[PDB]
């Protein structure tokens, strides 16, 4: 199984900036199965990006999405008081392996 | 335009292994092929797609194309395959094939 | 069996036009990416012209306009209406088939010789 | 119905082209009517407007990756490598063709040398036939049974698919729906 | 992509004749044809489809048949209201519909 | 869109817990139901790919012989019946749409987990 | 039996937009397609664009993008918004009606034609 590590896990930012994430892994996975996810404290998660650049239904214009090869990156443009949740990675190249977590907080 | 560089003559010893290198600038982006030229027999292919082998050719040839230089190496030579060798690189900006300059191999 | 054959040699004064009618055997000329490759008398190999399956034609820098490449399906023959000849083009000419461009050349013709001299 | 044909993750090569057997569906046409801009939807036979009026029972869906400047050889009646050796489409074709650019999905920076086609063959394809055999094949006098050498050739080569290329050489994913009752 | 053609354009016939206009197409089409009649100044009007069928209001004199890469409509009992140009059409290629070149049947 | 999750449950070690999920608002076929587990403040680990129209299943490796997931086509309702409830099984089980492997054939697609449900917590410690 | 008319054509300035208002009546406008055919005096007739009862804008190679089809079923109208009017599009635009017999396609009763001078 391919291990999918995301670093760091703790982010400190003001109410509004531009945030950058990361998603590294082992042997290169295809650029077709790298869906990201959003999970607010409390309610259930939801889809954010699929295919490494494709916004889902109802996804705001603040998420870019990119990546091909082994290193991948989610870049968030602007911040809002309803965009401060945890985020996950996911692959379908070799069975299905999730990530650990990357949480962004206030301050 | 995309001029390549190549040594004129191998100046090699029998039995040992020899290296032929095609100089240039940023060859690793594209693919490279290689040819063999007797004093005329309708030259035939010996290396294609960086380091792939055409069928029905002796396996003592090799291939390497990494960034600054692309290299074709012969090991355990038979001293009879003494001929000319050429390397080429295709272009994508404008359709314009570019060819090498010459390599003389001769063992005595 | 592929036995690409070049025909048409002789001697021509600078300016004359010679038609190098190539040949084919086993494969259709108007289905491939056939191209012309020259060979200077003892120097490095060079390119001449290329015809695509669709019909697009591209030429190199030194040879532009003076050279035209056609294709007759009815005779399996690929032509080269070379005109406006200079004194630095006496070479042996080969017919080359490239499967798809991002590749090299697999089939090479016998090669006919033209003498551009007085 | 039209789930794993269009939105799949991998498409087989031309000489081993895929073949589905979609059946017992309803229409799944309001989806590709909204496909825009899907490059070319030049279908043949019945009109694209009058598609939700027929009762096809064996809607096929082929799929592969070819070069952009070679999708023209899919039209019924053509001459070329992909029209004579790899995949054959009969003259009296009664089906639709969909093609679109897929550079962002299959184009490695180094190069995806994992798409194959048969450059040579002695005898052109018959309609609706596979060519999965990879035996050594020669033309001349020497039988050279299994033994490689001159006049005996291996009929496989690989595509040089790269991002920073032209539109014609860029990969196109073609799906042809040869409708048949 | 089918470049369909015809060239008996400069047809001449006095009032009353049984001349025949033939429309022969490019690479194989089959039974895919429909006919039109165009008066000068007025709007084009379709007469016969499927190369052999009938539309209400079209006189039986504009009859014909045919299939494959050959087509024919026979014009019997020529009348002055059979003036001006005529048009073929193919429907094998669905999106990009093609139209016939044009042939003029005159009164002399 | 309307994915409804069942309630919570309390159990003892060594029992067999079943978690239900009813979802509606879309044609049930041509889509897959996905199952995901989340331990308290730990993370996500894949749980299954109960798919319709074929009964085919694909479970993860860590529990390759422990989980059975069946489809109730009569109500487009899904259930997971985990077996041999261990001590470290207290977690949240999430029922979501699967767009990763398809429904008819076995082949990967571009996508992921579209709509989720509500969530349920299985209490099994003692 | 369907009477078709067209309006809005004029000697508009190059590069502007123009709205043909074929409108017309005599048929269930929400059941049949209706196309446009460009009649140039010299090069015969070519099919400009089409719209179906699905909001599917099928366009030829040259016309695609530079044009726009618009089907309003409440009141009879089918706009043909121009964009970057080329100097070569000086022809007559007839609005037509589609028909079929299961497989084959026929251009049924046409209407009339306005004039575009692209000047
Ligand atoms: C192939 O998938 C695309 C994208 O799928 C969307 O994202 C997934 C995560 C999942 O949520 C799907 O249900 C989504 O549809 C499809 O594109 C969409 O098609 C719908 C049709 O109802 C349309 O409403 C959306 O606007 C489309 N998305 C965009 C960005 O335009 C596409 O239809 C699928 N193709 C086939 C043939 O199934």
């Amino acid at each position: 199984e391919i291990v999918l590590t995301q670093s760091p896990g703790t982010l400190s930012l003001s109410p509004g900036e531009r945030a950058t994430l990361s998603c590294r892994a082992s042997q290169t996975v295809s650029s077709t199965s790298l869906a990201w996810y959003q999970q607010k404290p409390g309610q259930a998660p939801r889809l954010l990006i699929y295919g490494a650049s494709s916004r889902a239904t109802g996804i705001p214009d603040r998420f870019s999405g990119s990546g091909s090869g082994t290193d991948f990156t989610l870049t968030i443009s602007r911040l809002e008081p309803e965009d401060f949740a945890v985020y996950y990675c996911q692959q379908h190249d070799t069975s299905l392996t999730f990530g650990g977590g990357t949480k962004v907080e206030i301050k | 335009s995309y001029v390549l560089t190549q040594p004129p003559s191998v100046s090699v010893a029998p039995g040992k292994t020899a290296r032929i290198s095609c100089g240039g600038n940023n060859i690793g982006s594209y693919s490279a092929h290689w040819y063999q030229q007797r004093p005329g027999q309708a030259p035939v292919l010996v290396i294609y797609y960086d380091s792939d082998r055409p069928s029905g050719i002796p396996e003592r040839f090799s291939g390497s194309n990494s960034g600054n230089t692309a290299t074709l190496t012969i090991s355990r030579v038979e001293a009879g395959d003494e001929a000319d060798y050429y390397c080429q690189v295709w272009d994508s900006s404008s359709d314009h094939w570019v060819f090498g300059g010459g390599t003389k191999l001769t063992v005595l | 069996e592929v036995q690409l054959v070049e025909s048409g040699g002789g001697l021509v004064q600078p300016g004359g036009s010679l038609r190098l009618s190539c040949a084919a055997s086993g494969f259709t000329v108007s289905s491939n990416y056939m191209s012309w490759v020259r060979q200077a008398p003892g120097k490095g190999l060079e390119w001449v012209s290329v015809i695509y399956s669709g019909g697009d034609t591209y030429y190199p820098d030194s040879v532009q306009g003076r050279f035209t490449i056609s294709r007759d399906n009815s005779k399996n023959t690929l032509y080269l209406q070379m005109n406006s000849l200079r004194a630095e083009d006496t070479a042996v000419y080969y017919c080359a088939r490239s499967p798809t461009p991002p590749d090299g050349f697999d089939i090479w013709g016998q090669g006919t010789l033209v003498t551009v001299s007085s | 119905p039209f789930d794993e044909v269009f939105n799949a993750t991998r498409f087989a090569s031309v000489y081993a082209w895929n073949r589905k057997r979609i059946s017992n569906c309803v229409a799944d046409y309001s989806v590709l009517y909204n496909f825009a801009p899907f490059f070319a939807f030049k279908c043949y036979g019945v009109s694209p407007t009058k598609l939700n009026d027929l009762c096809f029972t064996n809607v096929y869906a082929d799929s592969f990756v070819i070069r952009g400047n070679e999708v023209s050889q899919i039209a019924p009646g053509q001459t070329g490598n992909i029209a004579d050796y790899n995949y054959k489409l009969p003259d009296d074709f009664t089906g639709c063709v969909i093609a679109w650019n897929s550079n962002k999905l299959d184009s490695k920076v180094g190069g995806n040398y994992n798409y194959l086609y048969r450059l040579f063959r002695k005898s052109n394809l018959k309609p609706f036939e596979r060519d999965i055999s990879t035996e050594i094949y020669q033309a001349g006098n020497k039988p050279c049974n299994g033994v490689a050498g001159f006049n005996c050739y291996f009929p496989l080569r690989s595509y040089g698919f790269r991002p920073t290329y032209g539109v014609g050489h860029q990969p196109y994913r073609v799906v042809v729906l040869s409708f048949e009752l | 992509d089918i470049q369909m053609t015809q060239s008996p354009s400069s047809l001449s016939a006095a009032v009353g004749d049984r001349v025949t206009i033939t429309c022969r197409a490019s690479q194989s089409i089959g039974s895919y044809l429909n006919w039109y009649q165009q008066k000068p100044g007025k709007a084009p009007k379709l007469l016969i489809y499927a190369a052999s069928s009938l539309q209400s209001g079209v006189p039986s004199r504009f009859s014909g048949s045919g299939s494959g890469t050959d087509f024919t409509l026979t014009i019997s009992s020529l009348q002055p209201e059979d003036f001006a140009i005529y048009y073929c059409q193919q429907s094998y290629v669905s999106p990009t519909y093609t139209f016939g070149p044009g042939t003029k049947v005159d009164i002399k | 869109v309307q994915l409804v999750q069942s309630g919570a449950e309390v159990k003892k070690p060594g029992a067999s817990v079943k978690v239900s999920c009813k979802a509606s608002g879309y044609p049930f076929t041509s889509y897959g139901i996905s199952w995901v587990r989340q331990a308290p403040g730990q993370g996500l680990e894949w749980m299954g790919w109960i798919s319709t129209y074929n009964g085919n299943t694909n479970y993860a490796q860590k529990f390759q012989g422990r989980v059975t997931m069946t489809t109730d086509t009569s109500t487009t309702t899904g259930y997971m019946e985990l077996r041999r409830l261990r001590s470290d099984d207290t977690a949240v089980y999430y029922c979501a749409r699967d767009y990763t492997r398809g429904a008819w054939f076995g082949e990967s697609l571009i996508g992921g987990f579209d709509n989720w449900g509500q969530g349920t917590l299985v209490t099994v410690s003692s | 039996e369907v009477q078709l008319v067209e309006s809005g054509g004029g000697l508009v300035q190059p590069g502007g937009s123009l709205r043909l208002s074929c409108a017309a009546s005599g048929f269930t406008f929400s059941s049949y397609d209706m196309h446009w055919v460009r009649q140039t005096t010299g090069k015969g007739l070519e099919w400009v664009s089409t719209i179906g009862t699905a909001g599917d804008t099928y366009y030829p190679d040259s016309v695609k993008g530079r044009f726009t089809i618009s089907r309003e079923d409440a009141k009879n109208s089918l706009y043909l918004q121009m964009n970057s009017l080329r100097a070569g599009d000086t022809a007559v635009y007839y609005c037509a009606r589609g028909d079929s017999s299961g497989y084959y396609y026929y251009f049924d009763y046409w209407g009339q034609g306005t004039l575009l001078t692209v000047s």
